[PDB]
């Protein structure tokens, strides 16, 4: 079972700018293991196959949830330390297009269709539930947990908005921009960390160590 | 991984 | 409208080894414009806009049809040529681990749900009219052809598979991965063009070329 | 692009 109240009670409990963006994503790390215990059965899977799922989705996660939060800001991001980054900012740091392709395939789209927290949290609960993770020790229990996920988000979608038959669609077909972001965001971070002179504090360097 | 183990056994 | 008849019709029209696999790519670009004339309402777009469309998806429209061309292989692909590639010889060419995330996220994953055609053209087609790619005139447009396929191919799984309510979320969820495939695929491709040793004929090279 | 203009063009 996998009620939609449960998520979003998961989701509405953990509620240059290069260094401040590094920050706010080591703070969300900690609160982002918080979410994930909230998840309906996520702590019965083994140990191995939590840790596996969280580090091969954390930046997903982050993304979506910063990109859902910074739905009321203009031209900008709205960071978990309170922090603003805008687009002149995001510009003036080298790091411009990435910026504006979070603005108009995540933020701007989320802001469009009225993307609802119970969503956000069943598209995450889905990037969590992720299969496709090497080294899971039973990947069918998680696809099953994935299914149950969406079997749910689809129910709620044609509950609230019966005269929106495209909306669950649209939502997971949100989830390849956000796969395509959070690699070229991967990207950047082991560049800053390669050059060395950005701040990378304990848990967002633990996630950058090797396999 | 120690933090990340840390975190969710407690 | 946008009838799966017509979308099925479409795919049926147009049924080392890095070198091979290059000519076989160059050669498929050639069937799959052929295809996009073939899906409802795409030639009447504007032609700066099919221009767009085919250079921001052709890349995942040929691994997608490659990967499903391949559900009979055992542990391989069948390239366009005719030429079979197989794990032993993409590991021998130095890319082992894409080439294994191919036949374990794609051929095996449609293999083991058996995709259909119908499908795998509606997703093809999703995947073609692509609202977030670049440059688009009319962007809105491209987005309401998309919401056509997926709102027929909906009815299309509900209708073949009635007792699989889930089918056609986990169709659209083989999406985020063909997205990371494709990117991998293109980083190695412009590698390869990098390096000066592999043959790469002039369609696949103008696909290439910046914006 | 000349190859994919002239292909959709004809
Ligand atoms: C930890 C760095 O990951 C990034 C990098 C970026 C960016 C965002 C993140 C990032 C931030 C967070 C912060 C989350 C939060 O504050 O809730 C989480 C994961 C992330 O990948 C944006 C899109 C702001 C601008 C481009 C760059 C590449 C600098
Ligand atoms: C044109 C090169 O694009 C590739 C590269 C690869 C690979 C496949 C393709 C590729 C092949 C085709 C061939 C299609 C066909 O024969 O129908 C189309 C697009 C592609 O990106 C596989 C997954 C076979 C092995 C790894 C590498 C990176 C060598």
């Amino acid at each position: 079972d996998m009620p939609v109240e449960r998520i979003l009670e998961a989701e509405l409990a953990v509620e240059d700018p290069v260094t401040n963006i590094c920050q706010a994503a080591d703070k969300q790390l900690f609160t982002l293991v918080e979410w994930a215990k909230r998840i309906p059965h996520f702590s019965e899977l083994p140990l191995d196959d939590q840790v596996i799922l969280l580090r091969a989705g954390w930046n997903e996660l982050l993304i979506a949830s910063f990109s859902h939060r910074s739905i009321a800001v203009k031209d900008g991001i709205l960071l978990a330390t309170g922090l603003h980054v805008h687009r002149n900012s995001a510009h003036s740091a080298g790091v411009g297009a990435i910026f504006d392709r979070v603005l108009t395939e995540l933020v701007s789209k989320m802001r469009d269709m009225q993307m609802d927290k119970t969503e956000l949290g069943c598209l995450r609960a889905i990037v969590l539930f992720n299969p496709d993770s090497k080294g899971l020790s039973n990947p069918a229990e998680v696809e099953a947990l994935r299914e149950k996920v969406y079997a749910s988000l689809e129910a709620y979608c044609k509950h609230k908005y019966p005269e929106q038959p495209g909306r669950f669609a649209k939502l997971l077909l949100r989830l390849p921009a956000l796969r395509s972001i959070g690699l070229k965001c991967l990207e950047h971070l082991f560049f800053f960390k390669l050059i060395g002179d950005t701040p990378i504090d304990t848990f967002l360097m633990e996630m950058l160590e090797a396999p | 991984h120690k933090i990340l183990h840390r975190l969710l056994q407690d």
